[PDB]
């Protein structure tokens, strides 16, 4: 399972 | 609100994105691995207008959850975040409407 730690898809700032 | 069974994911998907094979696989995969962090997710229903086949209604997607327990602890942590540059609007959806894709 990939796509776990590379591009944050739940940021805010 | 009111827990039903499946989770809702709005304000995080555009029709200009759910039309590419790269963008699609990127959302379905990511959204899946993420949703599978608070509990168990049966499946995920994300419209994919064929060259603009399902554009009139496109823009809202979601995932079929197993229990409202994890569905609650999930949306409670997804609300206020940001898919990329816009606050994600997560809600609750009825498994029935989900099956028929009635979109609730």
């Amino acid at each position: 399972p990939s796509k776990k730690r590379k591009r944050s898809r739940w940021n805010q700032d | 609100g009111h827990p039903t069974e499946v989770l809702c994911l709005m304000n995080m998907v555009l029709p200009e994105e759910l039309l590419d094979d790269e963008e699609y696989e990127e959302i379905v995969e990511d959204v899946r691995d993420e949703c599978s962090k608070y509990g168990l997710v049966k499946s995920i229903e994300i419209p994919r207008p064929v060259d603009g086949v399902e554009v009139p209604g496109c823009g809202k997607i979601f995932v079929e959850f197993t229990s409202v327990f994890d569905c609650q602890k999930a949306m409670q942590g997804l609300t206020g975040r940001k898919f990329a540059n816009r606050v994600v609007v997560t809600k609750y959806c009825d498994p029935d409407s989900y099956h028929r894709r009635d979109f609730w």
